[PDB]
């Protein structure tokens, strides 16, 4: 669950590739994918 | 057999009842 | 199927009183436009072909998304979906039968398939359905020996190939399918729809053995009525659905919504 | 092979369709259908039933049966209005009734409708209103003489509490668009031809009904999606 | 202009009423050899069930909002009729409603009498929850339309009168057998309905094939010292069919 | 190339369609068929044959032929409950039966079954039970009385061993699921109409077995895969 | 193909007993509802359409999944499978034919092939599928010259090709399929139905030249059988199937299972 | 040549016994 | 499956073409078709008419 | 049924009146 | 209409002229 | 037209010789 | 065997590519890509 590309914002469960990284829409269940972003 | 609507032809291709193409009126 | 035409009528003056009547009956005032103002004649063509079931009831809509997530890891434990048959979740279908009280007819199932990519390739991707009735065994692994579909109808859908589609005659072991009803379970319990139209269930499950893409498999489900007959109307649903099976409608905080616009003043539209 | 040849349109999927589609039960034979009565057989058959109109949609009553009914004073001595509403039969305040509801559900209509009303008040209470259909290509009528050049009917209430008119078909095309903009079909002023009158010791007030439905006339076409009601998101099962 | 109906040893009568209407257009009647699916000899007990039984008289004031009761269930206790259906599992029948309330020429109101098939309703709550058979048994008593919390409620069912306790608009309530009691006219409305149901027959406790319906459309007004008028109703089988005896159930 | 049209659901493939397709053995011939007595045509020819009940199903006696016969004392002077089981063919413990497991072949079911029993005893042994069949829509018979109250048989054994009886299909709709939920299609009780009885130098006890099949009425319907039998894990060759 | 009606009865009180009879015979006691009971008359509908062999066995299943695994290297010596033809291998369909003694019938074979890709790409994938009979030669290698196939019959498919199908009449020497064989070898030996159902052995070998991805073939096969007749039927199957062409059933260190479920007393169920 | 059902055509395109649809009762 | 072969020319679409092609509005009733005046058949019709010739063609 | 031009066959596999092919003169 | 060669079946599904197969001789 | 082997239809759609499938014996 | 993808968890045999390092289903005969894992 790494490869560079795909990885979950969070500790465990499954992994979320790098395209929804702070985009708006949540997909890792922790919420965190979409945490503290606003650059 | 072919009829007249709203000619043209139509058969039933298939061996079953509910296959069959919409009802008529 | 015509109209009738509108006839020319002549400044009456009689003793007799067609406009006036009494609802108390529960009867609809058969009036027509004749009876209440001098006239012409009109040869109307209109036609009702349309407004017939058939025709109604007659165009397929959507009635379940299933969504499917392939999991590299446990391939053969999971990977695999279930679903309790019913048009109880989609509103626009659910809403039209729902105007009726009782309803026969057969089905037209028309699937769906989209792969959401989610390595650089898809790779060869497929599909397969079966219908598992209530009784037969269900599936609980990409591998459980149930997909052998011995008997159960099973339907493969592969990457490339169009849209598959299957007739299905009128289930049910009654006259005809239930819409509502106000009865319970042998064991006073679950008040609901849910207490007959128990069709079973709708399975999927990816085919292509282990491999090397995480992807998204996503289905839709349509379905169109035919040879249709339907019984005792029913007033129109007017607040959004809740649950499946249930009339409820009082949703978490928020007020009691209609379709109904409101205005200032009823002397002014 | 007999030579064939592709066309354009193939394999799509076409949600109005028509096609023979092989079955997935063979040999199944459907339950034996039986005596049900009060059948189907064409949406139409509805429209022709008497819906009851939510004339007084005011904020204030709004979500109950005060909507339903309208209140005559005893008090008022003089033409004054007393209610109208559009006529296009998905327009507000009608697009919740029956006839309106399923016109909601085609684009095009055309035919005349039957308008009923039922007075309330007590067993010695008379009056005499004035139903009025004013044709569209103007504006709604603010006295009761600009009003009455039109189609109507002048109402006695007596022993019949009932009354129906008509509305009758009068538009320029054949058909008209479920769905108006900012075009019309006319609307219906109602006025006070007399005077709301009682005897003593009776409720000064009285309700006054009113239904809806579609005559032998009446017709509908072009399938499309309802309006009046909406899923966003999901429904638990 | 008059009526007078009669129905085993019974026999109802009206000097003044709006035409009688009959449920969909089709009188009651047996079952057909065509179409049973009981196969074992049917029980009809005849005039000593297809009777009228009068209910328990409830009260309209200048601010009830409504009621109503299901059938069959309602009579569960009426003689014979009320026996034989826990008695056997299997049964059938339509029946004749009367629906009585006189008042006065100096009164004014509006009742809408209606019978509706499969009657389902909606429980008052958000969330997964349901409706308790309880409620909606009640009996010759029925159901009214009280605004001040229950038990174990959330069993209940709403009490959302306008909206049919259903989710459908009041107002198109008419589109099922209806008729209107309007106290300057009659006083009293009458309805006879067949049986309607997707099969032959049904268990009689664990479904209520319709469902009595009745709404104040228009506030009871007047300026009488009786200010509250009681609203009865009075039932009636046609054509009862029972199958499946075995014993009684509680 | 003829103009053609491509189909919603062309290319797929459906475990129960039915076309043609061409063969890979051209010219064979088939060899010929012959007499081969005992054959089948339908299903239900079986359904129509007695198997045995495996009534008695306790934890105790289950894999040995015990569990097919029951005990009758002759020191039980009174009303006494023998045994019962629910109805729905494809119940337990009737699903392990011919007619049952078939009918765990399918989804609906409807028909009169046909219960008998024959009685093991000696040949001076004598008793009078009573089978009895109660509908749905209650619950198990705890008395006699209670019991005897529905469709029964009092059987008496004297020199023919057997005696059939009957469960009339007595249900609301016209077919029922093979596969039962909390639902049921009623309880067969038998109990002691008198009592068993013997004389001297006599075995006190004495079996009864018990048979099912299904009647001319009796009928499928909803192919579908059986759930009495299971694979986990492959087999070898 | 339809089921008598139901015709009304009357109390008797003679003295002939229909009821009792004696299962000594081995007779099915020919009693019907009426004899017992003061009955109605029905007209009944329900039709044994369905349950007619034809439309049992006439139903797809798959009897055999063939795994076929590319090896870069060496390509020219493997990438090709073998498989002993029988349905004795898939309890579903197995335990239905199981049902009968002997049967005769006709087949349509259908085939599913699934690419499950191992490198990045798939490129352009072509199976071939043959048919050798007992006595033709096996093939050794995936360049084995009996792939030229100038009389036994195969079946070529490649990526996007829709699943292929076809026809087989009904094989074997016999009037029938021996379900079952209570006999041996002439060499006494391999008592069993292998004895007999020796249909020979069906191969697959990857066409496509020696390429660059590696990647796993998954052809699973399913069957339907066709113009039915069947003889003698047995008591359906109870536990596990273990191995092919024997009845056998005790398993290593684990109890006899069946499918009757256990209750606590017999007078409650 | 075509037929009634539980009407529509079918002949056999194919030279062959086996390759013929599901019989007949 | 009735044996058929594909042409040389299948899937294409060619703005010319002519080929029949479901309805995607069932049981539509066209408005019925009434007295219009002055018709059309043929573009000849129209160039039988006199038009008026740009003869003094200058920048002018 | 089938015609001459500027022979060939052509009935109307459509159920409906639009999806015909294009009119004669 | 069917014909003999160096029989057949063979319509003309066109609307037009050109679209013809080959000519006879 | 069609026949019997070891009915069904079978025409040649072909204008050659060689074209038409397999003969008869 | 290598391309730093496809890799068996032996010391001879074929190779099993990476997706199968430490995920629950065994694929080289050896055993021991699922062996001594669990971070
Ligand atoms: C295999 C595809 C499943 C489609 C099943 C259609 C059944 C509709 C029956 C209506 C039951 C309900 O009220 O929800
Ligand atoms: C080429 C595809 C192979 C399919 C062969 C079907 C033969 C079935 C004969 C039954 C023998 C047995 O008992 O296992
Ligand atoms: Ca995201
Ligand atoms: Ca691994």
């Amino acid at each position: 669950c790494r490869i560079h590309e795909i990885s979950c914002g969070a500790h465990s469960t499954q992994c979320i590739p790098v395209s929804w990284r702070c985009d708006g829409e949540n997909d890792c269940d922790s919420g965190e994918d979409e945490e503290n972003c606003g650059n | 057999a072919q009829v007249s609507r709203q000619n043209y032809f139509n058969i039933n291709y298939f061996k079953d009842a509910a296959s069959n193409g919409a009802s008529k009126l | 199927l015509v109209v009738p035409n509108i006839n020319s009528s002549n400044p009456t003056t009689s003793n007799s009183a067609p406009a006036l009547d009494a609802a108390e009956t529960g009867h609809t005032s058969s009036v027509q436009p004749e009876d209440v103002i001098e006239t012409r004649y009109v040869q109307t063509s209109q036609t009702r072909d349309e407004m017939s079931l058939e025709s109604f009831l007659g165009r397929s809509g959507c009635i379940h998304e299933s969504k499917l997530e392939v999991t590299l890891a446990n391939y053969n434990k999971e990977n695999f979906t279930v679903w309790a048959i019913n048009l109880q979740e989609m509103a626009q279908i659910r809403r039209k039968f729902e105007l009726f009280t009782y309803t026969r007819f057969d089905s037209e199932i028309t699937l769906v398939p989209c792969i959401s990519a989610l390595s650089q390739d898809i790779g060869h991707i497929t599909m397969q359905y079966m219908y598992v009735p209530p009784g037969a065994p269900v599936p609980n692994s990409r591998d459980d020996y149930a997909w052998q579909s011995g008997t159960n109808a099973s339907v493969f859908w592969q990457h490339g190939q169009a849209y598959p589609r299957f007739s299905l005659p009128f289930l049910s072991v009654a006259s005809a399918y239930y819409m509502f009803y106000d009865g319970y379970d042998e064991q006073d319990q679950n008040y609901g729809t849910a207490n007959t139209n128990n069709m079973g269930s709708l399975c999927s499950r990816i085919v292509t053995e282990k491999h090397i893409h995480k992807v998204h498999i996503m289905t839709r489900i349509y379905h169109k009525a035919k040879h249709v007959k339907a019984w005792c109307p029913r007033p129109p649903r007017a607040l959004e659905y809740t649950r499946a099976h249930r009339t409820n409608f009082k949703i978490e905080d928020r007020s009691i919504q209609t379709a109904i616009v409101t205005r200032p003043i009823i002397t002014t539209a | 092979g007999l030579p064939v040849f592709i066309t354009p349109g193939s394999g799509q999927f076409l949600t109005t369709d028509d096609f023979q589609s092989p079955c997935a039960l063979p040999w199944y034979h459907p339950t034996k259908e039986i005596s049900i009565p009060g059948e189907v057989k064409n949406l139409v058959e509805i429209c022709q039933v008497d819906s009851l109109v939510p004339i007084n949609n005011t904020d204030t009553y709004i979500n109950s049966e005060n909507m339903y009914s309208v209140v005559l004073q005893s008090s008022i001595n003089a033409p004054d209005k007393i209610f109208s509403i559009r006529t296009d039969v998905a327009s507000q305040p009608l697009a919740t009734t029956l006839i309106g509801e399923i016109s909601s559900y085609f684009t095009h209509w055309t035919g005349s409708l039957r308008f009923s009303f039922m007075f309330c008040g007590t067993a010695n209470t008379t009056v005499k209103l004035l139903l009025a259909y004013t044709p569209p290509g103007i504006a709604e009528p603010t006295t009761r003489k600009d009003a009455m050049l039109g189609t109507h009917v002048i109402w006695d209430v007596g022993l019949q509490s009932t009354i129906s008119m008509v509305v009758p078909w009068i538009s320029a095309s054949h058909y008209r668009n479920t769905s108006p903009g900012r075009s019309t079909s006319g609307y219906i002023t109602c006025w006070y031809q007399t005077r709301l009158v009682i005897p003593p010791q009776t409720p000064p007030t009285a309700r006054l009904l009113c239904f809806v439905s579609g005559c032998k006339d009446f017709c509908l076409r072009m399938a499309r999606d309802t309006n009046l009601h909406l899923q966003s998101g999901a429904i638990a099962q | 202009r008059i009526i007078q109906i009669t129905r085993g040893d019974s026999t109802i009568t009206s000097q003044d009423v709006a035409n009688a209407i009959v449920a969909y257009g089709v009188w009651p009647h047996y079952l057909s050899s065509k179409d049973a699916s009981a196969i074992d000899k049917p029980s009809q007990p005849d005039t000593s069930s297809n009777r009228f039984y009068t209910l328990r008289s409830v009260t309209w004031s200048s601010s009830s909002k409504g009621w109503w009761w299901k059938l069959p269930d309602a009579l569960k206790d009426m003689g014979i009729f009320g026996e034989n259906m826990f008695y056997h599992y299997l049964g059938r029948s339509g029946y004749t409603i009367h629906v009585q309330c006189n008042a006065s020429k100096f009164h004014q109101g509006t009742l809408i009498v209606a019978l509706i098939p499969e009657h389902q309703i909606a429980s008052a709550l958000h969330g997964n929850v349901n409706v308790g058979y309880n409620y909606t048994h009640p009996g010759e008593t029925g159901r009214e339309v009280k605004a001040e919390t229950r038990l174990n409620p959330d069993l209940q069912p709403t009490e959302e009168y306008w909206l049919n306790f259903d989710g459908t608009l009041l107002g198109n309530i008419t589109i099922f057998p209806h008729q209107f009691i309007n106290l300057r006219s009659n006083n009293s409305a009458t309805i006879i309905a067949p049986y309607v149901n997707a099969v032959p027959m049904d268990s009689m406790r664990s479904h209520n094939n319709w469902s009595l319906v009745i709404i104040p459309i228009c506030p009871l007004e007047t300026s009488s010292a009786i200010n509250t008028i009681p609203i009865t109703i009075s039932i009636s089988p046609m054509c009862a069919e029972f199958s499946g005896a075995r014993a009684k159930r509680q």
